[PDB]
């Protein structure tokens, strides 16, 4: 009788995923996310497009699933499908083709004060234009912009992350599991919170 | 010697064969840098691996010098 | 919100997206219509294609989705999803290969 | 709205189902008249033979 | 045809597709597989492939889709969507795309007797090896298998 | 076959998939995952990409899906879908450009 059925059938019941989880009027949900490159891919200068396999980990607050772990035996941590639940719609706007959602909708950490870490992993064919001049000797400035296509400014605060209380502000790479593409290689990897 | 040994599952405090008495730990953070933390290598050797500009190591001589961040010695 | 919770119920109840958003069967409902370019992509000189990426801006009244934000806290917009009420099919009648209708179910504004 | 009544008048109050034909009898033929309106000729190509 | 509701009304009460029929346990269901070739399109041998547009011709019998045509003004046989009915998981297996199951869903055609009669087609992908020694002046063999994905010698014949 | 309808109904009546098939939430799902290759595809030495057709053979216990045969007419096997019952997020990590987990349901076998 695993006691995270009496507890995901609680929070669910009396949930709508169409809702902002919005405690009150003046409430912008504060949605954090940060972007983890696994492969280079390609950057096809014909198309223009350079593709990626990206982690990108959104993380949120829903006020709406919230608990306390005396009354469910101590559980402080849930997985449910994103299916189920409200997500910001996080997407990737410079894309060529028309996928703006990622790949795999994975499950959504659901934590007792209502923290929530998604860690999607998507695979993007994004828009950059290319710098023909010096071809082949050549280095492309290629972006990936990240907004929610939903949802505004007085509805969510898209920020980076804060881990041990800098920015990350930057694209993370594993060092040790990460393999370098074949034709191009990674100089920088900023990250920034840019508006129009 | 007596080493802290990520070699098994849960962690374990088991002696080394004959031939290393150095306990190591390495530590360096992967994709899951933020969620989980540092990575946590433990275990015996006959000489401090060696190191990069990711890792961060601590070898000794002693026993059970290598705990998990989070335990004591 | 509990508050947009229960306007979202209460105003799906009795609501049919196969019909259309009229007082009288006779009246029409306007449709704003917008395009908005982001980038042309393509260019086939051959099939006489071209492919853009474009936004479809569309404004249009729903009588039955109507409420008074004094009742639900002070509401006055939320993002429904687009499925769930009445669309208009707005086709690209000098499609050629792709897609004619919208098939991006993005939330809209109410 | 007349169509709101209409519209369940035929398809949830008269139990309408999709999945039959539209005959009294099982005996009668369904007549479809179909046309085609060409918009664009796209492409031949030679190679896929499409 | 107020019959032809009701009757399905009838038949599909409390019928679960995803129940293999075997009126008795232990039963085999057999089924009957066929394949019609419209078209052999491509056999492109730089990647070992094999596109047919096909249609499979399966039968079967289903206990459950029995009645008498004389209670149903002589209903002798039902067209139903395939969604509706247990159909067994005929598919390509040496496919070279990851496409197993048909493309066109096709409705069944039921008798009174039970005999479930499917004739569904495909755009099919297969692979077959090309013999490099003669070509272009070469034979292929080119096969197309097709089984149950999941259900076994123990339940369908 | 009536038994196996029977079955099915009481199995699926009050199971819930989203939730782990543990007695307790403190014990663990030993999932034996197994790998059947049956064809190398491709490999692209450009992009660095091998594509491979594969079985991810997967077993596991679900104690809420037993059920004792003599009170079904001797089934001890069945062929439910996968949709319906809870399964692992198997996940392939290093994936270039394909599905990052099973698309395929693929009714199992219980
Ligand atoms: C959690 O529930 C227990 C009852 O099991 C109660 O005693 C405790 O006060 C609760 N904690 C909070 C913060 O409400």
């Amino acid at each position: 009788e695993n006691e995270e059925g009496r507890l995901i059938e609680k929070l669910l019941g009396d949930y709508d995923k169409r809702i902002i989880p919005a405690k009150t009027l003046d409430h912008i949900i504060d949605v954090t996310l940060k972007l983890t490159l696994t492969n280079l891919i390609s950057l096809n200068e014909k198309e223009e497009a350079l593709t990626t396999n990206v982690w990108i980990e959104i993380q949120w607050n829903d006020y709406r699933l919230s608990w306390n772990t005396s009354e469910y035996e101590g559980i402080d941590l849930v997985r449910i499908p994103s299916e189920l639940l409200w997500l910001p719609d996080v997407v990737l706007e410079n894309n060529v083709d028309g996928q703006f959602e990622v790949a795999y909708y994975a499950n959504v950490l659901v934590y007792n004060d209502g923290s929530m870490y998604w860690l999607p992993p998507a695979i993007y064919r994004s828009t950059c234009p290319i710098a023909v001049t010096y071809f082949p000797f050549d280095w492309q400035n290629c972006s990936l912009v990240f907004r929610s296509q939903t949802y505004n400014a007085h509805e969510v605060n898209l920020q980076l992350s804060a881990e041990e209380g800098e920015a990350v502000e930057w694209i993370h790479i594993d060092p040790e599991d990460f393999t370098e593409n074949g034709e191009w290689t990674i100089r920088h990897r900023p990250a920034k919170k840019n508006y129009n | 010697i007596v080493c802290h040994t990520t070699a098994t599952s849960p962690i374990s405090a088991v002696t080394c064969p004959p031939g290393e008495n150095l306990c190591y730990r390495k530590m360096w953070c992967d994709a899951f840098c933020s969620s989980r933390g540092k990575v946590v290598e433990l275990g015996c050797a006959a000489t401090c691996p060696s190191k990069k500009p990711y890792e961060e190591v601590t070898c000794c001589s002693t026993d059970k010098c290598n705990p998990h961040p989070k335990q004591r010695p | 919100s509990e508050h947009e919770t229960r306007l979202v119920a209460n105003l799906l109840e009795n609501y049919n997206k196969v019909i259309r958003p009229v007082e009288h069967h006779t009246h029409f409902v306007d449709i704003t219509v917008g395009l908005q370019l982001i980038q042309l992509i393509s260019v086939d000189e051959v099939n006489q294609i071209v492919e853009t990426n474009v936004r479809l801006r569309q404004q249009w009244i729903d009588v039955r989705l109507r409420w008074n934000p004094a009742d639900y806290g002070g509401i006055k917009k939320i993002r429904l999803p687009s499925d769930d009420v009445w669309l208009p099919d707005l086709v690209l009648y000098n499609n050629a290969d792709g897609d004619f209708a919208i098939v991006h179910m993005t939330k809209l504004l109410l | 709205n007349e169509e709101e009544r209409l519209i369940n008048d035929l398809l949830i109050v008269n139990k309408y189902n999709k999945h039959v034909r539209p005959v009294k009898h099982n005996n009668e033929v369904v007549n479809i008249a179909l046309s085609l309106t060409l918009s664009n000729l796209i492409s031949l190509k030679e190679t896929d033979e499409t | 045809s107020v019959m032809e509701d009701t009757l399905l009304s009838v038949l599909f009460e409390t019928y679960n597709p995803k129940v293999r029929p075997a009126q008795t346990v232990g039963d085999k269901v057999t089924v009957r597989v066929g394949l019609t070739l419209t078209n052999l399109l491509i056999l492109n041998e730089k990647i070992e492939e094999m596109t047919t547009n096909v249609f499979l011709n399966l039968a079967w019998t289903d206990y459950r889709l029995q009645w008498d045509p004389a209670a149903y003004e002589g209903i002798k046989d039902l067209r139903i969507p395939s969604s509706d009915v247990w159909q067994p998981d005929i598919v390509l297996m040496n496919n070279n795309d990851g496409s197993f199951e048909i493309t066109l869903h096709v409705n069944v055609l039921v008798q009174h007797t039970g005999a479930v009669s499917w004739q569904p087609s495909a755009i099919y992908r297969s692979s077959c090896t090309i013999k490099v020694m003669y070509f272009p002046f070469d034979w292929q063999n080119c096969t197309m298998v097709f089984k149950s994905y999941t259900y076994d010698t123990s339940e369908v014949t």
